[PDB]
RNA sequence: GCUAAACCUAGCCCCAAACCCCCACCUUACUACCACAACUUAGCCAAACCAUUUACAUAAAGUAUAGGCGAUAGAAAUUGAUGG
RNA sequence: AGAAAUAACUUUGCAAGGAGAGCCAAAGCUAAGACCCCCGAAACCAGACGAGCUACCUAAGAACAGCUAAAAGAGCACACCCGUCUAUGUAGCAAAAUAGUGGGAAGAUUUAUAGGUAGAGGCGACAAACCUACCGAGCCUGGUGAUAGCUGGUUGUCCAAGAUAGA
RNA sequence: CCCAAUAUCUACAAUCAACCAACAAGUUAUUACCCUCACUGUCAACCCAACCAGGCAUGCUCAUAAGGAAAGGUUAAAAAAAG
C-alpha cells in the first residue's frame, strides 16, 4: 500500500501530535527554520550568473556547500564553523591517477576566554578561524551573542548564548555585586540582544532537552477529587441558598 | 576480553602473591609475544628496589640485617629478606650475602669516598672510582631499574661536578646524578650462565613453549 | 570420527546465545529485532 | 616504584557536562525521568544517608572515631 | 538444543537448579555459611474472622429480586459519605470530614499500596 | 582553514530543490590552506601604557599572537571597534 | 478505587511510567518497590530505557507489517460483503 | 476391481481513500527485595581486460554541459499541475 | 522459457498543414497494428553469527594398578591416550568403525569445568594444518534475477522462398 | 542458593613428612546484629551421534551379591569371511 504522508513529513507531523505539540511557538519556529551555514571551506561564487569561456553564453551558477563532519569532541568547544573534510583526491592532481582517500582536519588549540556577561574565564578548544571571528566581532561575548545557531555549530556555544541572554534578560544582580555602575555598563553595552525571558530559556536547547523541560514544567501531582467534589458541592449549595 | 591484569595490589607486604600467567595474550586477547605459556605455577614476592627507604617518621642512614637468601622464580638473582627497625623487605642480594649479615643503607655523601662493604647501598658519588655496583637508578629517588640480573657487575667509571659516569654490563656508559643510590658488589647467583637445562621439558617448566610462525 | 560436535552445556548455551548477550551489543539488539519482525517465538536461546 | 597498575583503579570520572559552568543556567538532567539517557546531562545527586541503618549493610565509622581510641600505639601479641 | 519449552528450575546444572525459584515469595535472607534467617514479619499472617452465627451462605436463593448494575463511582461514594455532613454544617479546613491530605502517617497507604489483599 | 573545490561540476538544482550529489562529487582539490597565508596584523587601541609599543589613547597595529596573549587579556588594550573610538576621544579632550 | 480517587486522585494503585524499551517499543513500566535510590542500583542502571538510532528503521517495518495486516482484513471484509449481496 | 480421479471456498494480489495502534520480564530475559554508555555506501556490474569513469507530472531535452571527449552521465532558466 | 525503441510497411482521420499547448512540416502529420527468452558458475564487496568440534592460551580441579628401579621427559605393563601393519566393512554398526597386531603410559602426559583469541582475521612443535562433518581461505543475510563470447533448454496446424567468396 | 564494615596481618612447600637429597619454588582486634529452616534438584530403560559394534569426567565392586542372551525354523551346495 501507500502511506498518507511521505517519509520526510513524519518528523514535522510528530512535532504537532504529542508533548512536542505543547512547546511554545517560537521554539518550534526556531527549530523548523533552516539556514545555510556561512561558507567556510569553499569559495562562494560571487553572483547569480556568469559567462563561461568554453562557449561564451550566460549560464546560471549556484554554490553547492561542501559536506563537513563535526566529531563529538567539538561539541565541547568553539571550533567556529570549521570541521573535518572527508573525501577523495586524485593522486597527482591529474584525473588519470588513482582516486585516494583523504581527510583534512583543522588545527586545534586550547585557550582561555573571558566572558563579561558571565564574568568567567572558560578554557575552550578553538581554531584560528574562531579567534579571527572573535576579533572581527570585538570580543567573545559579541561573537557568541550575534552569531546564529547555524554558524556556531557547537552545543557549548549555544549554551553560552543561553546563559548570556538569560543574564541580560533578567538583569539579575549576580554579575558584579558591590558595583551596580559596572553592572549597568555591561548590561547596556549589549542592550541590543535583549529578548524576553520566555524566549531566553529555550535558546539552544536540543529537541530532547526541550521535551524534558516541558514535561518537568507540566508534570504535577493529580488533584484529589475530594477537593474538586467539595468545591462543586459548595457551588451548588450557594446557588440553592441565593435562590 | 574481560582481562583485569593481576598486578592490582596497592599495599606492600612480604607475603607472596598469586601470579596469573599471560601466555603472550595482551588485554585484547591476541598473541602479542610468541613463545610464552604454561609452565610451573608461580607466586610473586614484591621485591622493593628503592633500597634507601626510611621507615615511617624516621630518617638518616639505617642498618638492616638479613634473615634468609632464597631462590626466587621470577628473578634470575636470589632475593633476601632484610629486617630493619620494624619492617621486613625483599631486596635483591649480591653474591656473598649469608644469613645473619648486616648491611648499611645511607644517602650521606661524605667528605671523600667511604670504603663500602660489598652489600651496602650508597649514593654514586660516595663511592670511589673503579668499584662494582648493582641496582643503579637512572635518576634519584626513583628505584633500581638498571643492573639487576644474575651475576652482572657494573663498574663505576668517573665523577664530575654533580654527575657520575657508570659503565653498564652491555659495555657502554651513562651519566647519572651523583645522589643516585646504588649497591656495591655483584648481583647474586653467579655462574648462572652454566645451566645446561638438558631437555625440552625444563624449558616447558620455566614457561617457554616452541612456537612456529611469528609473522 | 565426526558428528558429535555438540557437547551440550546449559551454561555455555545461555552465555553465548542468551538474551543478555544479545542485548549487550548493538548487533545483538539488531538480531533480536529481526527475529521480532519475522514473527519468531524463540527470540533468544 | 608505586604499587598498583593504573588499569585496575576505580576510574577517572567522565568529563563533566559544560552546562554546569554557565553561572545562570540550571541544566536539563535526566533526574526527572528516573533512568539514564545518553543525550542529557548526568545529574549530581545528594550523598544518600539511610535514616535507619540495617545490620546486614552496616558500615563502621573509621578507626579514628571509635570510643576506645588511644593516640599512643599499643603493641599487642595475639595468637 | 531445546528453545521452545519454558525454562524452569528443573533445567540447568546444580547452580542454576538452585538459584532459579518457582514463583514462591521469600521470607528471609541468607546469612554467612548458607544459613537462612527467617523474619516473622515477611510471612503473611492470615486474618480469618469468626464465622459463628453468620447468616450468609455460599449461594443465594432463586427467590431474590433483580436490580441494575450501578458500579460505585467516586461521586456516588462522596454523595453519601461526606456530603450530608457538609450540608448539615453548611448552615453555619477539610480534614474534619474524613479528608486525608497526606499518606505517610497511616498504616494502610492508598497510593502507593503498602498493604495486601 | 582548508579551502577545497570540486573536480566535477555539480549539476544545478533549481530554486526550491536541493542538489543531489553522486560518488564523483566528493573528489576534491586543495584550493589553499589559510594558515600558510602570509601573516596578518590586527588593529586595536590602548587603555593603559607599555613603553615597548606606545602609550594610552592611540591606534596600534600589532601582531595577532602578541595582541591576543598579552595586550588583550590583561586590560592593556581593547578592540579598535566603532564604539570605543568615540569613547577615547574624550580621554584626550579632557587633557 | 473510589477511596483512592477521593483521597489522592490517582488512577492506578501501583505507580508506573511510560518508557521506551531498548527495542523502541513504547511500554508501560510498573515500578518495583526497592529500598535504595535509583542511581545507586547497579542492576537497574544496566537496563536501557531508551532507544538508539539503529531501531528506527525496524520501528518502521513493524509499523508497515501491521498496516498490511489491517488492509487485508479490511479489503477481505468488503469482498465478503459483495458476495453476500450477490446471492 | 483396487489405487485413484473430480470439486469450491478458506484466503490472498493491485489500487483508492484515510496518517496507524492482575504478576513477571536487560542477572542465566519472562527472576518481589542494596553503593561504563550514542552522534562519506565498498563492490558485483559496462567499457566486450582494467587502472579515471559506470544510472538509484507533462515540456523545455536527452538540449546546454561532463567524459580513458570511449562506455556512458546530464541540468536549469521558463511551463503547468471505493474498485478489478 | 520472446518483455521494448529507432526507422520502415499496412490501414484509418486531416491535409500545406497535422496534433486536446511543448513537436514535426519542401506531402506531411496524428492514431493504431507488427518486432528483441529460461536455467547454471567458481567469484567480489558489505554487515551480522560462530572457538560446546578442532589449534593455542588462561583460572581453578582430577587421573595415572602391579613389577623392576629410587628424584629419571627411566624399563616391562593395566586404567587412559594415540592409531604402526594386516583383514573385515565400503549406503557399512560408523558420512572413518570392528578384530587382531602395535607406540606412549610420573610426563613436552591425559583429562572434566568456565573464559579468551573471529575470517586476509585467529591459531599453528609449517602439513596450506585447523577454526561445528565439504578451508590455497568459515558460515549466514544483503548488493543479487552478480556476470558468463561457455553448457543445456525454448511449447499449436499447414504452405512457400531458402547454404560455405572475403576483411 | 551465601557472607556487615574498617585496619591488621599473611617469609619457610607438597610428597605416610621424620631422616638424607633437591627444583620446576608450591585470617585475626574494634564497630553492628540477640533474628531461625524458607526456596529450589530428587522420576526412567536417559545424554552427543538423523535411528547406531561409535563418544562420554569422577567414586566404588576386579570378576562380580550387579547386569545380560552370541542361534526366527530348517539343510549343511558353490564363491566369500573368521578360526
Ligand atoms: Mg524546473
Ligand atoms: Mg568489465
Ligand atoms: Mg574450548
Ligand atoms: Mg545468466
Ligand atoms: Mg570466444
Ligand atoms: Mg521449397
Ligand atoms: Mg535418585
Ligand atoms: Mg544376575
Ligand atoms: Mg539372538
Ligand atoms: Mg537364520
Amino acid at each position: 500500500p501507500l502511506h498518507k504522508y511521505p517519509v520526510w513529513l513524519w518528523k514535522r507531523l510528530q512535532l504537532r501530535e504529542g508533548i512536542c505539540s505543547r512547546l511554545p511557538g517560537h521554539y518550534l519556529r526556531s527549530l523548523e527554520e533552516e539556514r545555510t551555514p556561512t561558507p567556510v571551506h569553499y569559495r562562494p561564487h560571487g553572483a547569480k550568473f556568469k559567462i563561461n569561456p568554453k562557449n561564451g553564453q550566460r549560464e546560471r551558477v549556484e554554490d553547492v556547500p561542501i559536506p563537513i563532519y563535526f566529531p563529538p569532541e567539538s561539541q565541547r568547544g568553539l571550533w567556529g564553523g570549521e570541521g573535518w573534510i572527508l573525501g577523495q583526491i586524485y593522486a597527482n592532481n591529474d584525473k588519470l591517477s588513482k582516486r585516494l582517500k583523504k581527510v583534512w582536519k583543522p588545527q586545534l588549540f586550547e585557550r582561555e576566554f573571558y566572558s563579561e556577561i558571565l564574568d568567567k574565564k572558560f578554557t575552550v578548544t578553538v581554531t584560528m578561524r574562531t579567534l579571527d571571528l572573535i576579533d572581527e566581532a570585538y570580543g567573545l561575548d559579541f561573537y557568541i551573542l550575534k552569531t546564529p545557531k547555524e554558524d556556531l555549530c557547537s552545543k557549548f556555544g549555544m549554551d553560552l548564548k543561553r546563559g548570556m541572554l538569560l543574564r541580560l534578560a533578567r538583569q539579575d544582580p549576580q554579575l558584579h555585586p558591590e558595583d551596580p555602575e559596572r553592572r549597568a555598563a555591561i548590561y547596556d553595552k549589549y542592550k541590543e540582544f535583549a529578548i524576553p525571558e520566555e524566549e531566553a530559556e529555550w535558546v539552544g536547547l536540543t529537541l530532547e532537552e526541550a521535551i524534558e523541560k516541558q514535561r518537568l514544567l507540566e508534570e504535577k501531582d493529580p488533584v484529589p477529587l475530594f477537593k474538586i467534589y467539595v468545591a462543586e458541592l459548595i457551588q451548588q449549595l450557594q446557588q440553592q441558598a441565593l435562590s | 576480553a574481560n582481562f583485569v591484569s593481576w598486578k592490582s595490589r596497592t599495599k606492600y607486604t612480604i607475603t607472596p602473591v598469586k601470579m596469573r600467567k599471560s601466555g603472550g595474550r595482551d588485554h585484547t586477547g591476541r598473541i602479542r609475544v610468541h613463545g610464552i605459556g604454561g609452565g610451573h605455577k608461580q607466586r610473586y614476592r614484591m621485591i622493593d628496589f628503592l633500597r634507601f627507604r626510611p621507615e615511617e617518621t624516621k630518617s638518616g642512614p639505617f642498618e638492616e640485617k638479613v634473615i634468609q637468601v632464597r631462590y626466587d622464580p621470577c628473578r634470575s638473582a636470589d632475593i633476601a629478606l632484610v629486617a630493619g627497625g620494624s619492617r621486613k623487605r625483599w631486596i635483591i642480594a649480591t653474591e656473598n650475602m649469608q644469613a645473619g649479615d648486616t648491611i648499611l643503607n645511607s644517602n650521606h655523601i661524605g667528605r671523600m669516598a667511604v670504603a663500602a662493604r660489598e652489600g651496602d647501598a650508597h649514593p654514586l658519588g660516595a663511592l670511589p672510582v673503579g668499584t662494582l655496583i648493582n641496582n643503579v637508578e637512572s635518576e634519584p629517588g626513583r628505584g633500581a631499574q638498571y643492573i639487576r640480573a644474575a651475576g652482572t657487575c657494573g663498574v663505576l667509571l668517573r665523577k664530575v661536578n654533580g654527575t657520575a659516569i657508570i659503565q653498564l654490563p652491555s659495555k657502554r656508559q651513562m651519566q647519572v646524578l651523583e645522589t643516585c643510590v646504588a649497591t656495591v658488589g655483584r648481583v647474586s647467583n653467579v655462574d648462572h650462565n652454566k645451566r645446561v637445562i638438558g631437555k625440552a621439558g625444563r624449558n616447558r617448566w620455566l614457561g617457554k613453549r616452541p612456537n612456529s610462525g611469528r609473522w | 570420527a565426526r558428528g558429535n560436535e555438540y557437547q551440550p552445556s546449559n551454561i555455555k548455551r545461555k552465555n553465548k546465545h542468551g538474551w543478555v548477550r544479545r542485548l549487550s551489543t548493538p548487533a545483538g539488539v539488531q538480531v533480536i529485532l529481526r527475529r521480532m519482525l519475522k514473527g519468531r517465538k524463540s527470540l533468544s536461546h | 616504584y608505586e604499587w598498583g597498575v593504573r588499569s585496575t583503579r576505580k576510574s577517572e570520572p567522565p568529563p563533566l557536562d559544560r552546562v554546569y559552568e554557565i553561572p545562570g543556567l540550571e541544566p536539563i538532567t535526566f533526574a526527572g525521568k528516573m533512568h539514564f539517557v545518553p543525550w542529557l546531562a548526568r545529574p549530581i545527586f545528594p550523598p544518600w544517608d539511610r535514616g535507619y541503618k540495617d545490620p546486614r549493610f552496616y558500615r563502621s565509622p573509621p578507626l579514628h572515631e571509635h570510643p576506645l581510641y588511644k593516640d599512643q600505639a599499643c603493641y599487642i601479641f595475639h595468637h | 538444543a531445546d528453545r521452545m519449552s519454558k525454562w524452569t528450575s528443573k533445567r540447568g546444572p546444580r547452580s542454576f537448579r538452585g538459584r532459579k525459584g518457582r514463583g514462591a515469595k521469600g521470607i528471609g535472607f541468607l546469612t554467612s555459611g548458607w544459613r537462612f534467617v527467617q523474619i516473622k514479619e515477611m510471612v503473611p499472617e492470615f486474618v480469618v474472622p469468626d464465622l459463628t452465627g453468620f447468616k450468609l451462605k455460599p449461594y443465594v436463593s432463586y427467590l431474590a429480586p433483580e436490580s441494575e448494575e450501578t458500579p460505585l463511582t467516586a461521586a456516588q461514594l462522596f454523595s453519601e459519605a461526606v456530603a450530608p455532613a457538609i450540608e448539615k454544617d453548611f448552615k453555619d479546613n477539610l480534614e474534619k470530614y474524613g479528608f486525608e491530605p497526606t499518606q505517610e502517617g497511616k498504616l494502610f497507604q492508598l497510593y502507593p499500596r503498602n498493604f495486601l489483599r | 582553514t582548508v579551502i577545497v573545490e570540486r573536480w566535477w561540476k555539480v549539476p544545478l538544482a533549481g530554486e526550491g530543490r536541493k542538489p543531489r550529489l553522486h560518488r564523483r562529487h566528493r573528489v576534491y582539490k586543495l584550493v589553499e590552506d589559510t594558515k600558510h597565508r602570509p601573516k596578518e596584523n590586527l588593529e586595536l587601541i590602548l587603555t593603559q601604557s607599555v613603553e615597548n609599543v606606545g602609550v594610552r589613547g592611540d591606534l596600534v597595529s600589532v601582531k595577532k599572537s602578541l595582541g591576543r596573549n598579552r595586550l588583550l587579556p590583561q586590560g592593556l588594550a581593547v578592540y579598535a571597534s566603532p564604539e570605543n573610538k568615540k569613547l577615547f576621544e574624550e580621554e584626550k579632550l579632557l587633557r | 478505587d473510589a477511596l483512592r480517587l477521593l483521597q489522592t486522585g490517582q488512577e492506578r494503585a501501583r505507580p508506573g511510567a511510560w518508557r521506551r524499551d531498548i527495542f523502541g517499543r513504547i511500554i508501560w513500566h510498573k515500578f518495583k518497590q526497592w529500598v535504595i535510590p535509583w542511581h545507586l542500583n547497579k542492576r537497574y542502571n544496566r537496563k536501557r530505557f531508551f532507544a538508539l538510532p539503529y531501531v528506527d528503521h525496524f520501528l518502521r517495518l513493524e509499523r508497515e507489517k501491521r498496516a498490511r495486516i489491517k488492509a487485508r482484513k479490511e479489503n477481505l471484509e468488503r469482498k465478503k460483503a459483495k458476495i453476500l449481496l450477490k446471492k
